DNA sequence: GAATTGGTGAGGGTTGGGAAGTGGAAGG
DNA sequence: CCTTCCACTTCCCAACCCTCACCA
C-alpha cells in the first residue's frame, strides 16, 4: 500500500494549482524516499520537476515503490473541496484502481472522503545536466511574478541579461519596449526580502514569456525564488517548500541562425 | 339528401351547358369514331333508374378540330381484410347492413409484399366493397374506420374486420389506372347505345399529335404610388394575349390617351409576333370584348405567368364590379386551394414549372430572368411606379411592354413546357392541371401505384406518424436522421495550367498502375464503349506509350509541373447505386422474416448486408422523469378550443397537442435540471437486403433513368456536332446546333428532379412505401466511393474539392490523358478514351461491383439465375484553364462549397455558392466578387496573379473611404441595398428579433397592414448609425422612407434617429459606413489575403488587417531566433509506460 | 387601500432575491393578519411559500383582503436601489393596478420614490398538507451551502441518509464518488453553531442538486436552516425571517423505478 | 527637452482609466503652464476637458510647447505596469518619436523603463465656453454614482430639477417610474458628506443616462462631484483633482422640442 | 387534407462560465 | 490599528439557436 498524512492541505492544494495549467496528466513516482513527479509539456519546450520528501509528512508508509497516472485538472477539482486549514490523508492499494483521499477539519467536527479514479499513461524521461550555472539570483517571488506579468503584457518574449553590476529583463513589441532592472540589496532587512546575485561571468538569453506566466503560479508556495542561467543552455527556476522539498521548471532557450551560417 | 342531389344535378347540368357552349358536344347517339384524349374530370350521371352514379367525362379532340365528350360510369371501391375464415359472415353482415348504399362485394386473391414467405407465391383473400357513388363510400368508411382502428389498437361481426386498404385513392386516379386510360394517345371510341357501356381503346398506329388551340394572356393595372394596387380602387389599362401565334391587344382608350394600332414585334427570326389591336371605350367594354373573343376562339389550353396570384382575382373582381359573372361567362372559378380551374379547358401556369423543374436559382424565378436564360433575350424594362404616367404621356411604351410579356409567355410555354409536360402525362394517370401542380413525391407515388397495380400488389396504407418515441436507453428522442453526403475542401488558393506547381508523388503508385495498364484499357473499351477489343486494330500501339510515360514518372516522382485541371464525377449516382445493389424500399428485412423463408438454406446467396450511420438527438431527461411528468399532467386543466367552450382536461387534449405540451414541459425542466438540452449520438448499423423480392420499384427506376439517358445521348451528339461546326467556323450552323444543345440540356435537366425524387420519396412523411435504411445506405456507399477516389488521387496529385459526387483535381502535365482507337466497324469508326476515367472506373469495378444480383428465370419452377452487374461509371470533364478557391477567416476551418472555374477559351465555366447567385445579398458584395474573379484570370506569375486582384479590389475600398464622394445620389440606393424577402406572415414571426421582422414592423407604422397582410413581403433597408450602441436589429431603416414625402420622411427619421436638430437628413449622413467597410473587409479577406498567406506570399492588400492569429503565426515564422525543443538540449533517457 | 412600513428594509431585499431567479411571477396575498405568497416554479417540481406577519411591520394598514400579481424581476431591479438601512414603504390601492415603493434614508436627507405596474394573474391554490416529519434537522446555513456547492462539482444528484447519530451526504459520478458526514454533536460554543437532528425513524432520499443550488440563496436571511423529510414526501427547507415571518421550499424526491 | 516627475503616480493611472472609454486615440499637449487634453468623444455626443498644472509636478522642464498623438487604449495598458506607490517620470526630446516612462520603487531596488512610440495626429478643438450657471450642486460622488446606476437600471433618461429645499431626479420606463430627492444639509457635521445647492432660478432638464454613466468613471479620482446646470446650455459635470488639476465633461441636454 | 432528402454559409441574439477588481470583516 | 482572505460584482468570449437559399 501507499499511505500518507499531511497536517496542512494548503501545500498540496498550492502544488496542484501550480501544476494544473502547464501539464494535463502525469504519473507519480512513489518510493520510501518520498514522492517525485517529472513531466514535459505537450509542446516539449519546458519540463516540470517536483520533490516531496517523506520526512515532511506527519506519517508515511510505502510498502513497495509505485507509479500511477493522474489527470491533474480532475485532481485540481476534488482538492478544491479541502478546506484551507484541513488536514489531509491519502491512501492507495497496489492494484492502483483508485486513490482514496480523506480530509478532516482541525477539530474533527467533520469528515470528507473521495475516490479519485486513476488512469494509464506513457511518458519519456529526460537527463539532467547537474552543471554549475554561470549566474544565479535569489529573489522575492512576488516581485518576479510582477515582472513576468507586466512584461508579458508588453510582448511574448523576454530577454534576460545578468552582469556583476545588476540584472535586467527586457522585451519589445509594436508599442515599443520595456526594461526592468534589479540590483543587489545593500543590507539585508530579512532573508526572504533580499535580492542576491552570485555569478562567475555574465549571461544573456531569451525565452518565451508564455511559460513564465505558467511558472509564477508557484508564488503562493514561497516568498522566495531562485533563477539559474548559463550560456546557450536551459534556464532553471526553483521554488522551495520549507519541509517538503522543491518544485523546479526547466525552459529551453531560443538560439540564433548564426550556427546555420 | 335531396338538397345535395338536386345541387349536384344542377351543377352537372350547368357544366354541361358551359362546355356545350364551347362546342364539346356529348356523344348522345350510337356510333364509332377516333380522337385524341386531351382532358378529363369526374362527374355523376343518371343510370337506367335515373339513380345518380359517378362517372368521368373524357374530353377528346379530332384532327379536323371537332371535339366531343364521353361520360364513362365506374363504381369506386376499396378493400377490407378479415380475421381467419370470417369472409362469408362479414360480407353477409355488410350486405344486409348498408342495403341500397353499396353496389357490390366480392372476394379477390392478391399478393401483399409484407406477407411471410411470400416469395413462394402465396397470396391472401381480400373483400372489395364498391358503391353506386363515391358519396356513399365517403360516408360508409366512417362507419367502419373507428371499429377496425380499435381492433388494431387491441391487435359483432364488424370486429372480425381486421383491416381496410386503398380507401383514400382519388377516384379518377383509380379509374385511369384500372382501365389503362392515359392522356395524349389516339383512341377508338364506340358507343353501342345505352344497353352497353362506352368503349375507349388506344390505337398505336398513329404518331402525330393534333395541334390544340392555346391562348396566353397578360394584364397591367393602375395603382397607388409606392403601394400595391387593389381590386377596389384600380382599373385595368390594357390586356394583351396571343392565340396560336396570332397576337391581340385591348386598351382602355379613356385612360390611354391615343388610339393604338396593329404592330409587329420580333425578338428572334423564329418569334415573329404579329399583333392585332382593338380599342375599347370603357373597362366594361374591354372586359366584354375579351369575354366575347374567348367565347369565339374557344381555346382549350389557357396560360398565364403566375396567374393565381394576381391576374385572375383582379380581373374577376373588376368583372364583378360591372356585374359580369366570370364564373358563368368564362367558367373559371377559384377552387378551394385558391387555384383558378375550369371544367372545359386546362389552365397552365409557367411559374409552377419554373419553380419545380427548371433548376434555375430562386434568384431567377422572375419571368425576365427565366426568359433571358432559357430564351436568350431580354424582355423589356418598366417600373410599376411609372406605368400610369407612361401610359398617359406615351402609350406605345406600355403597349410594347405588355405585348412583350405576351410574346415571352407564349413562346416559353410552347418550346419547353408543351413537349415536357405532355410527354410526362403519357405515363402519369393525372390530368395536365394535376400533373403540373402536384408535388414531386406524389407523382412518383402515382407511377409506383401504376406498376404495383400491374403487378397486382395491394397497396399499404399511408405511414402513420409516431410522436415522442423512446430510445431503448429510455431518453425521449428529439430527432432521427441518416448521415448525409461527405464533403471536404483539402486545398486553397489558385491553380492554373499556365504556371508551374510543386508536386510530390509516391513511387509505388506508378508501379501499381503500370502493372495493370492493359487490363484498365481492356475493361474501359469493352464495358464503356461496348466495342470489343477484337474489333480494333492498334491496341498495342497505345499501351507502350502509356507504359513509357508511366515509367518516366516512376523514375522521377518529385518534380515541378504545370497542372491539368480535371473533374471526375459519377453520372446519376444515386439511381445507379440503387440499381446496382438492387435496393428497394420493400426489400430490407430482419432475421425474423428470413427465419420463415423457405429459401433460407445453406449455400444460398439471397441476403446482402450493408452498413450505414444512424444519427439521433435526444433530451437528457430520464425515462423516470418523463413518465412522472406524464403522471403529473393528469391533474392539469386546459383552455377550450374557443373562448366560449368549457375548459378541457389533460385527457381531452389530442395526441398532437399532448405531445407538444409534454415536449415543452420536459425541455423547460431539463434547462434547469441538466446543463445540456440536447445530446447528439452517431451509431454504426448494418442492414440486410433481400435480392429476390419483387423488382417493381427498381424496374421503375430503370425505366425512368433510361428515359433520361435517351435525352442525355442526344445532347452528347449535338455537342459533338457543335464542336465540329465551331472548328469549321460556320456561325449559322453553330447557332442552330447551340439551339438544339440548350433545348436537350433543359429537357434532361427537367427529368433529373423527378428521377432523383425516387431516392428522397422513401423518407417522405406518410409515404406508402417508407423505410429509412434505404435512404442511409445510398448516402454511405456514396461516401465510400468518393473517399477511396480521394485516397487514390492524393498519391498522384492534389485534390482541390470533394463534394457528394465528384472530385476536382490537378494532375501532372506528363500524365497519359487521351488516346484514340481505330475500329473495324463503320458504326463506330473512331473511339476515344481518356485514362483518368478508366483508372478510377476499374477501381470502382473491383470493389463495389455486385456479385449477388439474382433474377427469376422461370415463373413456374421458382428457379433464379445469378448474374453480375455494375452500372456505376465515372466520366471525365475538362480540362479547364483556371481554378480558384476561397478560404475561411477562422483558423483551420475549411470553407467548403465555394469556387470559380474557367474554360480553356478564357470564359467563365462554373461559379458557385457566392452572393452573386443568392437572391438579394448585398449588392456591393456581388459586384466586388464578380470583378475579382474576372481579375484572377489575368497575370502571368503567382506574384502577379494576386497583384492583379489587389489593384481591382482596392477600387471598392477607395470608394468606401471616399464616402462615394462622386457617386450619383441615386446610385447609392442601388449599391448599398440588401433586398431580402420573407417566407411567412409577420403576425407569425411575432416576437423574434432580426432585421427582416424589424423592417416589416417599420413598414407597419408607415403604411399599415396592407403591406404586412400576406406572405412574400420584400424589404430594402440600410443600417444606420445615429442611435449609437443600439443593437444592430434596432437600426434598420427602409428605403421606403427615402421614397416617402419630405414631411413624412423627416417625421419618421426624427421618430427613429431620435434626432431633433438635424437639418441635413441624408442617407450619406445616416449610413453606418463602418458596417459596410467591415462587411467588405470580411469579404475581401476571404478571397485575396488569407488565400495569399496560405500560399507563402507577402501581404497582397496593405489596407486590410490580417487576423490576429495569422499575424502571430506569420511573425513567429519570420525572425532570426528559433525555439529549440528541450529534447535537443537534454538527452532522452528512455520511454516508460504506467498501467494499473 | 393598503400601506405598510418596515424599518429593517433589507429583509424585503434578501427575501426577494432568494426568489428573483427561481420563479417568473407570482400573486401576493394581503390581509389584515399579514402578507402571504404561494407559487410554483414553472417546472412544477418545487413549491415556494412565504409569509410575513403584519405584527412585525413598523406600520400596517389593510382595510380589505387583496391579491396582486407581480413579476419578481421588476421588483428586484427596483429594490436594488434601496440601501440596506433604508426604511421601506409599500403602498397600494385595491382601486388600482400599481404598487408604490418609498425608501427613506436614515440620514433623513435622501428619499426615493418608485412606482411599478402590477401583472394580471390568477392561480389555483392549495395549502400544504400537514405531515408527521419522520426526520428533521437544524443546521447552520454555511455548512449546508458549502455541502451543496462542493457536491455540485462531483455530480448532479445527492443521496442523503440520516439517523440520530448523524446525517451523511453522498454522491457518485464519472469523476469519482464521495461523502460528507455530519455526526450529531453533543456540545457547542454557541447555539448558532449547533447541528441538531430529530428522528422517528431513519430516512434516505435523493434530491436534484441543481435545485438546492437555488434554495441555498436564502442563506443570507438566517444563521440557521431547518430540513424536514419523510419517505415518499417532499423535503421541506425552512428559513425564519427575523421575528416577522418564514420562507419555505417544498421539493419532491426523485422517483426510482424499482 | 520635456521631462516631468510625479510622486502621486496613482492619480495619473486613474486619469487614463477615465479617459480611455470616451476617446481611444487623442493628442496630449504640453506647455510651460502645464499638461492639457481636450476632445470630443468618438461618437461626437459629448466633450471632455482636462488639465494638470505644471506647479503640481515634483520637477518639470518644458523648453517648448509640444503635442503628442497617443493611443489611450495602449498607454493605459502601459500604465497598468506601474505600482501605485511608484514614482513616475516622463520625458521626450523635441525631435523624438518616442516617449519614455520610468517608474521607481521608493526602495530604488527596482526600476522599470518603458518606451512607447508616438503617432502623428492633428486634432480639431475650440476654446471651451463658460457661464455663471443658474444652478450648481455639490455632492459626495459615491451618491451620484449610485443614483445614476439606479436610474440606468429603470430606463433611458433622467429629468433633473433643482429647488431651494433640495435637488430632485426622476425617470420612467417600461416597468415603472421613480423619483428621488436629496435635501440640503441642515448643519454640516463633516464636509465630505454635505450636499449643498446654489439656486438662482428653477431649472429642469433632461439627460440621457449613458453619458452620465460614463462620466462617473472618474469617481475614484475625487471624493466630491459638482454639477453645473442652466437652461439653454450644456450641463457641465466637474471633478477637481487634488491641487493641480480638474476634469470637466460637457454634455448637451436631451431635447423635447420634437413635440 | 396535402407534403422528396441532408449539408453548409452568413449574419445576429441569447446564455453561462471564467477572470479580474474592489470592499469588508476578521485575524493578529 | 494594520494586513489578509473571502465574497460579491463586472467584463469578455464561446457555444448554440433562428432564418433564407444555394449545393449535392
Ligand atoms: N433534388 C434532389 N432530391 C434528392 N436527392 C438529390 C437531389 N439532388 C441531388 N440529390 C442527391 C442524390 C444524387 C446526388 C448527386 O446529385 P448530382 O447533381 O451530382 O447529380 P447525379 O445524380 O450525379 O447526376 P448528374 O447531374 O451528374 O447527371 O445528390
Ligand atoms: S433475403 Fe433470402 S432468406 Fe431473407 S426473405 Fe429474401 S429470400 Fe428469404
Amino acid at each position: 500500500m501507499f499511505e500518507a498524512r499531511l497536517v496542512q492541505g494548503s501545500i498540496l492544494k498550492k502544488v496542484l494549482e501550480a501544476l494544473k495549467d502547464l501539464i494535463n496528466e502525469a504519473c507519480w513516482d512513489i518510493s520510501s524516499s518520498g514522492v517525485n513527479l517529472q513531466s514535459m509539456d505537450s509542446s516539449h519546450v519546458s519540463l516540470v520537476q517536483l520533490t516531496l520528501r517523506s520526512e515532511g509528512f506527519d506519517t508515511y508508509r510505502c510498502d513497495r515503490n509505485l507509479a500511477m497516472g493522474v489527470n491533474l485538472t480532475s485532481m485540481s477539482k476534488i482538492l478544491k473541496c479541502a478546506g484551507n486549514e484541513d488536514i489531509i490523508t491519502l491512501r492507495a492499494e497496489d492494484n492502483a484502481d483508485t486513490l482514496a483521499l480523506v480530509f478532516e477539519a482541525p477539530n474533527q467536527e467533520k469528515v470528507s472522503d473521495y475516490e479519485m479514479k486513476l488512469m494509464d499513461l506513457d511518458v519519456e524521461q529526460l537527463g539532467i545536466p547537474e552543471q554549475e550555472y554561470s549566474c544565479v539570483v535569489k529573489m522575492p517571488s512576488g516581485e518576479f511574478a510582477r515582472i513576468c506579468r507586466d512584461l508579458s503584457h508588453i510582448g511574448d518574449a523576454v530577454v534576460i541579461s545578468c552582469a556583476k553590476d545588476g540584472v535586467k529583463f527586457s522585451a519589445s513589441g509594436e508599442l515599443g519596449n520595456g526594461n526592468i532592472k534589479l540590483s543587489q540589496t545593500s543590507n539585508v532587512d530579512k532573508e526572504e526580502e533580499a535580492v542576491t546575485i552570485e555569478m562567475n561571468e555574465p549571461v544573456q538569453l531569451t525565452f518565451a514569456l508564455r511559460y513564465l506566466n505558467f511558472f509564477t503560479k508557484a508564488t503562493p508556495l514561497s516568498s522566495t525564488v531562485t533563477l539559474s542561467m548559463s550560456a546557450d543552455v536551459p534556464l532553471v527556476v526553483e521554488y522551495k517548500i520549507a519541509d517538503m522539498g522543491h518544485l523546479k521548471y526547466y525552459l529551453a532557450p531560443k538560439i540564433e541562425d548564426e550556427e546555420g551560417s | 339528401s335531396s338538397v345535395s342531389a338536386l345541387k349536384r344535378l344542377e351543377r352537372s347540368q350547368w357544366t354541361d351547358k358551359m362546355d356545350l357552349r364551347f362546342g364539346f358536344e356529348r356523344l348522345k347517339e350510337p356510333g364509332e369514331k377516333t380522337g385524341w384524349l386531351i382532358n378529363m374530370h369526374p362527374t355523376e350521371i343518371l343510370d337506367e333508374d335515373k339513380r345518380l352514379g359517378s362517372a368521368v367525362d373524357y374530353y377528346f379532340i379530332q384532327d379536323d378540330g371537332s371535339r366531343f365528350k364521353v361520360a364513362l360510369p365506374y363504381k369506386p371501391y376499396f378493400y377490407i381484410a378479415t380475421r381467419k375464415g370470417c369472409e362469408r359472415e362479414v360480407s353477409s353482415f355488410l350486405s344486409k347492413k348498408f342495403q341500397g348504399k353499396i353496389a357490390k362485394v366480392e372476394t379477390v386473391p392478391k399478393e401483399d409484399l409484407d406477407l411471410p414467405n411470400h416469395l413462394v407465391g402465396l397470396k391472401r383473400n381480400y373483400i372489395r366493397l364498391s358503391f353506386h357513388t363515391v358519396e356513399d363510400l365517403v360516408k360508409v368508411r366512417k362507419e367502419i374506420s373507428p371499429a377496425v382502428k380499435k381492433n388494431r389498437e387491441q391487435d359483432d361481426q364488424l370486429d372480425n374486420i381486421v383491416d381496410m386498404r386503398e380507401y383514400d385513392v382519388p377516384y379518377h386516379i383509380r379509374l385511369s389506372i384500372d382501365l389503362k386510360i392515359h392522356v395524349a394517345h389516339w383512341y377508338n371510341v364506340r358507343y353501342r347505345g345505352n344497353a352497353f357501356p362506352v368503349e375507349i381503346t388506344r390505337r398505336d398506329d398513329l404518331v402525330e399529335r393534333p395541334d390544340p388551340v392555346v391562348l396566353a394572356f397578360a394584364i397591367a393595372t393602375t395603382k397607388l404610388p409606392l403601394k400595391f394596387p387593389d381590386a377596389e380602387t384600380d382599373q385595368i389599362m390594357m390586356i394583351s394575349y396571343m392565340i396560336d401565334g396570332q397576337g391581340y391587344l385591348i386598351t382602355n382608350r379613356e385612360i390611354v390617351s391615343e388610339d393604338i394600332e396593329d404592330f409587329e414585334f420580333t425578338p428572334k427570326p423564329e418569334y415573329e409576333g404579329p399583333f392585332c389591336v382593338f380599342n375599347e371605350p370603357d373597362e366594361a367594354h374591354l372586359i366584354q370584348r375579351w369575354f366575347e373573343h374567348v367565347q369565339e376562339t374557344k381555346p382549350t389550353i389557357m396560360v398565364t405567368y403566375n396567374g393565381d396570384f394576381f391576374d385572375w382575382p383582379f380581373v374577376e373582381a373588376r368583372a364583378a364590379v360591372h356585374g359580369l359573372s366570370m364564373q358563368q361567362e368564362i367558367g373559371f372559378q377559384k377552387d378551394s386551394q385558391g387555384e383558378y380551374k375550369a371544367p372545359q379547358c386546362i389552365h397552365m401556369d409557367c411559374l409552377r414549372w419554373v419553380k419545380r423543374d427548371s433548376y434555375l436559382p430562386v434568384g431567377s424565378h422572375n419571368l425576365k430572368a427565366a426568359a433571358k436564360a432559357k430564351l436568350g433575350y431580354d424582355p423589356v424594362e418598366l417600373d410599376p411606379e411609372d406605368m400610369c404616367r407612361m401610359a398617359t404621356e406615351q402609350p406605345q411604351t406600355l403597349a410594347t411592354y405588355s405585348v412583350s410579356d405576351a410574346v415571352a409567355t407564349y413562346y416559353l410555354y410552347m418550346k419547353y413546357v408543351h413537349p415536357f409536360i405532355f410527354a410526362l402525362c403519357t405515363i402519369i394517370p393525372m390530368e395536365p392541371d394535376e400533373v403540373l401542380r402536384k408535388g414531386s413525391g406524389t407523382l412518383c407515388e402515382a407511377l409506383l401505384m401504376v406498376q404495383a397495380f400491374h403487378a397486382n400488389i395491394i397497396f399499404p396504407n399511408k405511414q402513420e406518424q409516431e410522436f415522442n418515441k423512446l430510445t431503448d436507453d429510455g431518453h425521449v428522442l428529439d430527432s432521427e436522421t441518416y448521415v448525409g453526403g461527405h464533403v471536404e475542401a483539402l486545398e486553397s488558393g489558385v491553380f492554373r495550367s499556365d504556371i508551374p506547381c510543386r508536386f510530390r508523388m509516391n513511387p509505388a503508385a506508378f508501379d501499381f498502375l503500370l502493372q495493370r495498364v492493359e487490363k484498365t484499357l481492356r475493361h474501359a473499351l469493352e464495358e464503356e464503349e461496348k466495342v470489343p477489343v477484337e474489333q480494333v486494330t492498334n491496341f498495342e500501339e497505345v499501351c507502350d506509350e502509356i507504359k513509357s510515360k508511366l515509367a518516366s514518372l516512376k523514375d522521377v516522382p518529385s518534380r515541378i509541373e504545370c497542372p491539368l485541371i480535371y473533374h471526375l464525377d459519377v453520372g446519376a449516382m444515386y439511381p445507379n447505386i440503387i440499381l446496382t445493389n438492387r435496393l428497394q424500399p420493400s426489400a430490407m428485412v430482419d432475421e425474423a422474416t428470413c427465419a420463415a423463408c423457405d429459401f433460407n438454406k445453406p449455400g444460398a446467396n439471397c441476403q446482402r448486408k450493408m452498413a450505414w450511420q444512424w444519427r439521433g438527438e435526444f433530451m437528457p431527461a430520464s425515462r423516470s422523469e418523463y413518465h412522472r411528468i406524464q403522471h403529473q399532467l393528469e391533474s392539469e386543466k386546459f383552455p377550450p378550443l374557443f373562448p366560449e367552450g368549457p375548459a378541457r382536461a389533460f385527457h381531452e387534449l389530442s395526441r398532437e397537442e399532448q405531445a407538444k405540451y409534454e415536449k415543452r414541459r420536459l425541455a423547460d425542466y431539463c434547462r434547469k435540471a441538466y446543463k445540456k438540452i440536447h445530446i447528439t449520438k452517431v451509431e454504426e448499423r448494418l442492414t440486410t437486403i433481400c435480392q429476390r423480392e419483387n423488382s417493381f420499384y427498381v424496374d421503375t427506376v430503370r425505366a425512368f433513368r433510361d428515359r433520361r439517358y435517351e435525352f442525355k445521348g442526344l445532347h452528347k451528339v449535338w455537342k459533338k456536332k457543335l464542336s465540329a461546326a465551331v472548328e469549321v467556323g460556320d456561325a449559322a450552323e453553330v447557332k442552330r446546333c447551340k439551339n438544339m444543345e440548350v433545348l436537350y440540356d433543359s429537357l434532361q435537366l427537367a427529368h433529373k428532379c423527378i428521377l432523383n425524387s425516387f431516392y428522397g420519396y422513401v423518407m417522405r412523411k406518410g409515404a406508402r412505401w417508407y423505410s429509412m435504411e434505404m435512404a442511409g445506405i445510398v448516402c454511405f456507399t456514396g461516401a465510400n466511393i468518393i473517399t477511396q477516389a480521394r485516397e487514390l488521387i492524393e498519391q498522384i496529385g492534389r485534390p482541390l474539392e470533394l463534394d457528394t459526387d465528384g472530385i476536382w483535381c490537378v494532375l501532372p502535365n506528363s500524365f497519359p490523358e487521351n488516346f484514340v482507337f481505330k475500329t473495324t466497324n463503320v458504326k463506330k469508326p473512331k473511339v476515344t478514351i481518356s485514362y483518368p476515367g478508366a483508372m478510377l472506373n476499374i477501381m470502382v469495378k473491383e470493389g463495389f461491383t455486385n456479385d449477388q444480383y439474382q433474377e427469376l428465370a422461370e415463373p413456374s419452377s421458382l428457379t433464379y439465375v445469378t448474374r453480375s452487374e455494375n452500372s456505376i461509371f465515372f466520366e471525365v470533364d475538362g480540362p479547364y484553364l483556371a481554378m480558384i478557391l476561397p478560404a475561411s477567416k477562422e483558423e483551420g476551418k475549411k470553407l467548403k462549397k465555394r469556387y470559380a472555374v474557367f474554360n480553356e477559351d478564357g470564359s467563365l465555366a462554373e461559379l458557385k455558392g457566392f452572393e452573386v447567385k443568392r437572391r438579394g445579398e448585398l449588392q456591393l458584395i456581388k459586384i466586388f466578387q464578380s470583378s475579382v474573379f474576372e481579375a484572377f484570370l489575368k497575370g502571368s506569375t503567382l506574384e502577379e496573379v494576386y497583384g492583379s486582384v489587389a489593384k481591382v479590389a482596392d477600387y471598392w475600398l477607395d470608394v468606401l473611404y471616399s464616402k462615394a464622394a462622386n457617386m450619383p445620389d441615386s446610385e447609392l440606393f442601388e449599391l448599398i441595398s440588401e433586398n431580402r424577402s420573407m417566407s411567412r406572415k409577420l403576425e407569425d414571426y411575432g416576437e423574434q428579433k432580426s432585421t427582416s421582422i424589424s423592417t416589416a414592423k417599420r413598414l407597419a407604422e408607415f403604411l399599415g397592414d396592407q403591406m404586412v397582410k400576406d406572405a412574400g413581403l420584400s424589404c430594402r433597408y440600410i443600417i444606420s448609425r445615429k442611435p449609437e450602441g443600439s443593437p444592430v436589429t434596432e437600426r434598420a431603416i427602409p428605403l421606403a422612407i427615402f421614397q416617402a414625402e419630405p414631411t413624412v420622411r423627416k417625421h419618421f427619421l426624427r421618430k427613429w434617429l431620435k434626432s431633433s436638430s438635424l437639418q441635413d437628413f441624408d442617407i450619406r449622413a445616416i449610413l453606418d459606413w463602418d458596417y459596410y467597410i467591415e462587411r467588405l473587409g470580411s469579404a475581401i479577406q476571404k478571397i485575396i489575403t488569407i488565400p495569399a498567406a496560405l500560399q507563402q506570399v507577402k501581404n497582397p492588400v496593405p489596407r486590410v488587417k490580417h487576423p490576429d492569429w495569422l499575424h502571430k503565426k506569420l511573425l513567429e515564422k519570420n525572425d532570426v531566433y528559433k525555439q529549440k525543443k528541450i529534447s535537443e538540449l537534454f538527452t532522452l533517457e528512455g520511454r516508460r509506460q504506467v498501467t494499473m
